């Protein structure tokens, strides 16, 4: 008998939570450093075959980068909105940016 | 119906429409050898009323653009005579399950 | 996510449109500084990671004032001093420049022109297509009073047209916009852009613009314009430098101001409700905008940090825009300012072009172009869009090798103990989990059954590791406490507990070709274990062999998730393929290996013996039972020593996890092993099951393995899947514990023959020393035993060798003639002359059984190899006729073209263990050749058919809502449903078992009964009144009963197929169960056996041809095949086959040979076809002669193959040939300036000469053989001025271009052997207008091409799309594959879905609504630019749509809504 060199020491990843990426906030690449499993373009479309809509909801929204935005009803925009930096008597509160008329246009 | 030989002159087929209420469907004689309606492969057509159309529509609550699509050139809406908003109904011999109907929209 | 954490607001729909130059109001930042940073950095104020973009290196933000991990970024706004151009917007932009009048500053095309395309456009953005073909309709120097009244009038039918479908039910006030409304809109932008493209010169002015030109995709040129041009500007309205790209964009900014009624409808595919202006800065680019600092962070690599490349595009912007604002300040305090300034243009135009596309730009040209800029951070196969989007990386997820298990379930998985202390599942704490969770909290991260975090209700974690037993015990009596907080009161702790035993997982394998390669196992944590862990019903349908496979494990995070691993995707609802029905999950080897032994008839077990295996595979502590006892059987012997009987074990076992109110399986089968291997009128190859009680016959593959019709797939049908997974478990721990007591073993005298079945061999093998010299004496023609090394065989032999086609005629002689010796073996010595036999043999027991290995690997191990075929043909030769040094040339044996007498038992010889090697070798590069052939056939697949879904009518639809399909089908079945339901006589053996399973007690006061059943009664009796009718007569008053009622809620309302078979039962056979009492539980049957509302059958359509055509790869064993030619019907939908074909059905008074003598005059025939040789004879002197002879064949051997007369040859060569070859010789005199005789010929033939020799350029002298047609003459002469002619590779060239006679489009016919009594004439080329003249030999109605085509061109779209489903089955058939017609019906319905024939390709989506769907399939940045200029606001319904937007997906559990009735008012 024989015995081959590669061996499974050095094989695999579990990952519960971690490290993500700063573009995307999901799960970064990696075996050493605790990174995600890829649910791919194929992996899609097996969660669809099987008409579960909440498997494929978790294994891309909610596992990977779910994130509660905030969005301007009037404009419809994501990236425009801000957190108010308040008076000091003042809770902040979110307000958008290009749907405010800024103080110095006080028309009469 | 206009049956033709070889060809209409260019300038002539110009006036094809030149009735608006009357329609003109003209035909190539050489085309008209074998009845298309008789071969294995081409299915039953039936044209449907707009009593049927519309009911079709109420069954399925389609838009008439969402129907399956034949063509205002296809060899059987030629030979039908199917107008733009006419619904045709074949009668499919399907393999599963022997006759099937289905409908199809001319646009 | 978490689930205390409600989210009310949602997004609709996604508008796509152009950011204004009004970034102002949003962006206050204004990056103008091109240095980024300084000395001990800091972000310096102005440059490119300003503070106001968000916070930066433990700083804070300069607008929104919140640090690194709270601030979102914000957007600063780079100013352009000039308006560079949009390079996306750059092709469009140069469509209304070159279309424009500079003069006139409307077009170049007419008023009224323009307006009829302003106006079928406005019909279009409404759903309504009829309309705007009927505003052709409407017509009837021409004054302008006329034409604004014909202006005055289009607007009124279309103001009538809007208000009549407004006014009813069929458009809305935001239009009706769907895929063929697209279609057609699609079609007259296209037409719109082509009459504007095309005009010279201003209809309405008279005078002229010149003419524009580009490069790639810099500058605009305006070219000079001669002068022919401007004597026509002169008299008409007076009654090449670049161009500054703020003079473009005053000639668009007055160009659109004109024509707003055009380009508002042009820009717009719904209707404007805001009512904007379609504005010419929408094209040009006033200011950029820069992404924040969180997006633009520095990109590190290896151990050193490195600057963000999208910065280096955008300062190379910024320092161009501070070139030109400094020299704009040179030029206003007062040449060289403008040189130095119009290349200043030249370059903050290509920096900008570079920051968003880099194909666009070429800089350096240095090669390896960096910055890749916006575009290509979206566009490729990784980009953006199929990286990030359609595919993530998740949390909570775990891969590891797999090893074999057979003491876990079949639907369950074996979890290491280092997987289970890491995945966590955040348990809500309640009344009832309390008692269970405080012990998770007091066992911690160490123990297995444990917690590693609580959440507070604040959604503040506490980390349960670095605590002791008294920090967590205390803890963990604090998970019902009460928070003093109101805001929260409604949550709860959440304890994220260990992964325990009730939890499930999704496996998962890295080619998930099909929906069974990811599954719902149950968790059972296994100690002291590395390795995921996995039982063996699962290796098939995953396709995994235990050979260091890895498989991704999923574990699901909220209870929405778990109840769909559970009960949807789990392992025991998968047993039933989709493609056609078959079971893929079943025992593999030992246990297959075991059930012969075991349920042999030798099989006797004591007392002590038969409880033991009983309770070894059913335990009642974990489950398996169903009576809380053990219930035994009583023997089968009784007085002298007790004994029970193996096939009473299997009774048992049945008795034990099939329920007790139920009756017993009644099954009648087969087996894999014949009746003689078990002795003299044995009958064990008949399975008998009687009130679930083995009685005849041993179990194999057939009954318990992957197979049909079984034991496992019958207690499928009549239990449920529950039970046939319970009893793949029991069996899979029975024959493990059997295995383990009487083990299965094969050894050195299981491949061994006997005294007299080795001298069996000795003889027949002795009789090949012949064969190989019998089949060559065959093909070359001689006959009656020629010697071998006979002069003249050797001769022949050598012709034969030489020839490629030739060559295979010997291959194919011999191949079969050695393979009747290579038979003659097998099937005197394998079964009957061995030494040890079937109940000792191993060997033949593992291939008889279907264990492993066929009878074909048992026959070379024992008697012989055989022919080592390679490439179809028999083993290469070389060029010296050898096969090998060892053999003499040209050697006829067998053993000298690759036939191995030997065998694997004693050994090969030197010589053909060399043969063997190449036959070992050509299975290798084929597979070095199929590692991804079908992977982008099948995603293209699945992205058209990618919403296609079963809806709540059972009408097939897309996800737009457009109807594909009437019903799934025809008849709406499920495929995972109707196995045996045409099992009429299964089901009546347990009539009384699936009565109590399709209960109709609490069923029938909820459905209507006695509608359907009326209706069908009437239309099976009415279509017995048509049945010899032809399909066109046929009637038209009833319509199928499917079509009238819905199959789910009238019972009785079944397919005209199914209804057809249970009449043709009921009928030829009689059998206390009535006729009348079982047409209720069949049509019961077919009631709950139908395709539920939210089947995603679009995706299985496609995983159904994409799964089984990775085994459809083969290479050779005429016709396209496999997959090249599946990737020309599904893929591509060319008009261009490489094989068209056409069949032709001959009639009854038409012979075979009647058909050869048709297939003669239709098949071409070349003149090179009929010429046996040419002797062309040069001489010179006088003019250079040249004399062309031509020797043809025998008069009655052209006209008999291929019935051309000689009065033909005449009309052809006279009239065709010679101005073939004098257009030849001609040709290459262009190029050089750069045996018998007969004589004296009569009147008829003089006067023919002299009709030649006036007709052509140099020609002379004529003759034909007039008498016999043997030959044929002419006499050119050239001139003396020309040179040296090779002649003959003209004639050579010519006689093989010269057809004789070519019906068109077509170049033979043959006549094939008759499959299924069709006697057919296959045509190598394709016109059905050809093959109606020839009405007295051919039936017309029936012919039937391949080209699709061509089909759709003469027979319609219905033709078209039968000829779809039939060369698709035509591909999997070939290969032995099936799948259903469900399956295919569906993809054919998607092709011809607008009544054309549209491939499923980019070409082919350019018909569909949804905007995501085009730009996540590829070229991403074309879509999004076609998806902007038309204002399309994505309605977000196809499952690509809402994945971007991160939505619930509308198929299966997404297609409805829950809503809670609350009870108080």
């Amino acid at each position: 008998y024989q015995r081959l060199r590669h061996m499974v020491n050095d094989k695999f990843q579990v990952r519960s939570t971690g490290p993500v990426n700063s573009l995307t906030m999901q799960p970064v690449k990696g075996r050493k450093r605790h990174g995600g499993i890829r649910v791919g373009e194929m992996e899609r479309d097996a969660l669809i075959g099987h008409g579960t809509s909440f498997l494929l909801q978790d294994r891309l929204l909610n596992s990977s980068d779910y994130t509660q935005a905030s969005v301007c009803r009037e404009c419809g925009s994501i990236l425009t909105t801000q957190q108010s930096v308040p008076r000091i008597g003042s809770i902040s509160t979110v307000c958008c940016r290009r749907c405010s008329m800024r103080f110095e246009d006080a028309k009469k | 119906i206009f049956v033709y030989q070889n060809n209409i002159t260019p300038s002539a087929m110009k006036l094809v429409p030149s009735i608006p209420p009357a329609t003109i469907e003209t035909f190539n004689e050489a085309a008209l050898v074998v009845n298309i309606t008789h071969h294995e492969l081409v299915p039953k057509h039936i044209r449907l009323s707009s009593d049927e159309k519309r009911e079709l529509l109420k069954r399925y609550r389609l838009k008439e653009s969402q129907l399956p699509r034949i063509q205002r050139a296809d060899p059987v809406a030629l030979y039908l005579g199917l107008k733009r908003g006419e619904v045709v109904k074949i009668i499919r011999k399907s393999e599963t399950s022997g006759r099937y109907a289905s409908y199809r929209i001319c646009m | 996510m978490d689930i205390s954490k409600p989210v009310g607001s949602e997004i609709t729909s996604v508008d796509f449109g152009i950011l204004t130059a009004k970034i102002r109001n949003l962006s206050a930042k204004q990056i103008t500084n091109p240095t980024v940073l300084d000395n001990l950095g800091h972000p310096v104020s102005g440059g490119l990671y300003d503070l106001a973009l968000g916070a930066f290196l433990r700083n804070l933000c300069s607008t929104c004032g919140l640090d690194e991990k709270f601030c979102p970024g914000h957007q600063g706004h780079i100013e352009l001093p000039v308006p560079c151009y949009n390079p996306l917007f750059f092709n469009q932009l140069y469509i209304y420049l070159r279309a424009s009048c500079l003069f006139c500053h409307h077009f170049r095309l007419k008023s009224v022109e323009v307006h009829r395309y302003a106006c079928k456009l406005r019909l279009l953005q409404y759903g309504l297509i009829d309309e705007s073909y009927k505003l052709d309709e409407i017509t009837l120097d021409i004054s302008s009073t006329l034409l604004n009244e014909l202006k005055s009038k289009r607007s009124e039918y279309v103001d009538m047209a809007i208000a009549k479908a407004l006014s009813d039910g069929r458009t809305t006030e935001r239009g009706s916009f769907t895929a063929t409304v697209n279609d057609e809109r699609k079609k007259l932008v296209h037409e719109f852009h082509k009459k504007l493209l095309s005009r010279g010169k201003c209809d309405n002015c008279g005078m002229f613009s010149p003419k524009f030109r580009k490069d790639g995709f810099t500058k605009i040129f305006e070219t000079a314009l001669n002068e022919k041009q401007i004597t026509n500007n002169r008299v008409k309205g007076f009654i090449s430098t670049y161009i500054l790209s703020t003079e473009v964009k005053n000639i668009l900014d007055t160009v659109f101001r004109k024509e707003q009624c055009v380009l508002q409808y042009v820009f717009h595919s719904r209707p404007n409700l805001s009512r904007k202006l379609v504005k010419a800065d929408s094209f040009f680019m006033d200011v950029l905008v820069v992404p924040p600092t969180r997006f633009r962070l520095p990109s590190k690599l290896g151990e050193e940090v490195h600057e963000n490349s999208q910065n280096q595009l955008l300062s190379k912007v910024l320092t161009t825009s501070l070139l030109i604002r400094d020299l704009n300040d040179d030029l206003s305090k007062l040449r060289v300012i403008f040189s130095r300034l119009m290349n200043a243009f030249v370059t903050i135009q290509n920096d900008v072009n570079a920051f968003i596309d880099s194909t666009k730009a070429q800089g350096r040209t240095s090669g390896k172009v960096p910055i890749p800029g916006v575009k290509q951070a979206l566009e490729k196969k990784e980009g953006l869009f199929r990286k990030h989007m359609m595919g993530k990386r998740v949390n909570y997820a775990a891969r590891s090798v797999i090893s074999p298990d057979p003491n876990i379930e079949t639907n369950e998985i074996g979890v290491p103990p280092v997987f289970a202390v890491k995945l966590t599942y955040p348990e809500p704490v309640t009344a009832y989990n309390i008692a269970e969770l405080r012990q998770a909290v007091i066992n911690g991260p160490d123990k297995w059954p444990g917690a590693t975090q609580i959440q507070n209700e604040d959604g503040s974690l506490v980390s349960l590791i670095g605590m002791s037993v008294e920090q967590r015990k205390a803890l963990a009596n604090q998970l019902l406490t009460p928070s003093s907080n109101v805001s929260t009161h409604t949550l709860n702790k959440k304890v994220y507990r260990h992964i325990k035993n009730r939890d499930v997982v999704l496996m998962n394998r890295q080619p998930t070709l099909h929906k069974a390669s990811m599954m719902g196992h149950k968790v059972r944590v296994l100690p002291n274990e590395k390795t995921l862990r996995l039982h063996y019903a699962n290796t098939g349908a995953y396709n995994a062999d235990f050979d260091g496979d890895e498989m991704n494990m999923h574990f699901p995070q909220n209870e929405n998730a778990r109840a769909e691993a559970l009960n949807l995707a789990n392992t025991d609802s998968q047993y039933l393929t989709p493609t056609s029905g078959s079971p893929v999950r079943g025992l593999i080897q030992d246990h297959i290996s075991a059930g012969v032994w075991l349920t042999s008839k030798d099989s006797f077990f004591t007392r002590e013996q038969y409880q033991q295996y009983i309770y070894g595979c059913i335990r009642p502590e974990d489950g398996h039972t169903t009576r809380s006892k053990i219930v035994t059987l009583p023997p089968t012997i009784f007085k002298p020593y007790p004994l029970w009987t193996g096939k009473q074990i299997i009774t048992t076992v049945l008795l034990n996890v099939t329920p007790p109110d139920m009756p017993g399986i009644n099954l009648i089968s087969k087996n894999k092993i014949k009746n003689e291997y078990w002795g003299k009128g044995s009958l064990e190859n008949e399975v008998l099951f009687k009130d679930g009680a083995l009685l005849c016959g041993i179990l194999d593959k057939s009954q318990y393995g992957a197979s049909k019709y079984g034991i496992v797939h019958s207690l499928h049908e009549v239990y449920g899947p529950e039970v046939a997974a319970k009893v793949l478990s029991v069996l899979g721990r029975l024959f493990t514990n059997y295995i383990t007591a009487t083990a299965f073993t094969c050894g050195m005298d299981d491949l061994r023959l006997t005294a007299e079945g080795n001298k069996w061999r000795t003889d027949i093998l002795k009789t090949s020393v012949d064969t190989g010299r019998e089949a060559a004496a065959e093909v070359t023609n001689l006959d009656k035993d020629t010697p071998a090394d006979d002069p003249e065989l050797l001769k022949r032999l050598q012709e034969i060798l030489r020839d490629n086609n030739k060559s295979g005629i010997l291959d194919a002689v011999t191949s079969s003639k050695v393979n009747a010796i290579t038979s003659q073996v097998v099937s005197k010595c394998v079964p009957d002359g061995t030494m040890k036999k079937f109940p000792c043999n191993s060997m033949q027991a593992m291939a008889l059984s279907g264990a492993k290995g066929s009878n074909v690997n048992v026959s070379q191990i024992m008697c012989l190899l055989g022919q080592q075929a390679l490439e179809g043909r028999r083993v290469p030769v070389m060029v010296s006729g050898k096969t090998l040094p060892s053999f003499k040339p040209y050697e006829t044996d067998a053993m000298a073209g690759g036939y191995v007498k030997g065998r694997f038992y004693s050994g090969i010889k030197p010589q053909e263990y060399y043969f063997h090697c190449m036959a070992g070798r050509e299975g290798l590069i084929d597979t070095a050749v199929k590692t991804s052939r079908s992977g982008y056939l099948q995603r293209c697949l699945t992205k058209q058919l990618e919403g296609v879904h079963v809806s709540y009518d059972n009408s097939i639809r897309d996800a737009d809502g457009t109807l594909v399909q009437f019903m799934y089908g025809g008849d709406a079945i499920d495929i995972t449903k109707e196995s045996h339901m045409t099992q009429f006589e299964f089901c009546l053996d347990n009539y009384y078992a699936l009565l109590k399973k399709y209960n109709p007690s609490a069923l029938i006061e909820h459905l209507d009964v006695e509608s359907a059943l009326k209706y069908s009664k009437k239309t099976l009796k009415y279509r017995k009144k048509h049945s010899k009718e032809p399909h066109y007569k046929q009637s038209v008053k009833y319509d199928p009963v499917l079509a009238k009622y819905n199959p789910a809620k009238y019972l009785g309302s079944v397919s005209e197929n199914f209804q057809d078979k249970l009449e043709s039962f009921l009928d030829k056979n009689s059998k206390g169960v009535n006729e009348k009492k079982f047409r209720a539980l069949m049509q019961l049957k077919y009631m709950r056996s139908l395709i539920n509302p939210g089947e995603a059958v679009g995706i299985i359509a496609s995983q159904s041809v994409g799964e089984p055509s990775t085994q459809m790869t083969l290479n050779t064993f005429n016709v396209t095949l496999g997959i090249p030619r599946l990737r020309e019907i599904v893929m591509t939908a060319s008009a261009a086959i490489k094989t068209p074909q056409m069949t032709l059905p001959i009639w009854n008074d038409v012979s075979d040979e009647q058909a050869d003598t048709f297939c003669k005059s239709i098949s071409k025939v070349l003149l090179s076809e009929v010429i046996d040789k040419v002797i062309v004879t040069e001489t010179t002197g006088t003019a250079r002669s040249y004399v062309i002879h031509m020797r043809f064949f025998d008069n009655n051997e052209y006209s008999e193959e291929y019935d051309v007369s000689k009065e033909e040859l005449q009309n052809v060569i006279s009239n065709q040939f010679i101005h073939l070859l004098e257009a030849a010789i001609v040709k290459e005199i262009k190029k050089q300036k750069r045996v018998e005789a007969n004589n004296n010929m009569n009147k008829v033939q003089r006067d023919r000469q002299s009709a030649i020799i006036s007709h052509h350029r140099f020609i002379t002298k004529y003759n034909f053989d007039d008498e016999s047609g043997k030959w044929c003459e002419f006499k050119l002469e050239l001139a003396a001025d020309t040179e040296k002619l090779l002649m003959v590779n003209i004639v050579e060239e010519i006689c093989r271009k010269s057809i004789i006679r070519q019906i068109p489009h077509i170049d033979r016919c043959v006549h094939p052997e008759p499959e299924n009594g069709k006697r057919v004439l296959v045509t190598e080329g394709v016109n059905f207008q050809a093959m109606w003249d020839q009405e007295a030999f051919i039936d017309v109605d029936g012919i039937t091409s391949n080209d699709v085509a061509a089909v759709l061109k003469t027979y319609g779209v219905e033709a078209a799309r039968n000829t779809i489903v039939n060369e698709i089955n035509n591909v999997f058939s070939r290969y032995a594959i099936s799948v259903s017609f469900r399956h295919l019906d569906l993809i054919a319905d998607m092709m011809t879905r607008q009544g054309t024939y549209l491939a499923f390709n980019r070409q082919g989506m350019e018909t569909s609504t949804s905007s995501f769907m085009k730009m996540s399939y590829e070229t991403t940045c074309q879509f999004l630019t076609k998806a902007v200029l038309d204002n399309e606001r994505e309605q977000l319904d196809s499952p690509s749509a809402r994945i971007v937007v991160g939505k619930l997906n509308n198929v299966g559990t997404g297609s409805f809504d829950v809503l809670a009735k609350v009870p108080n008012a």
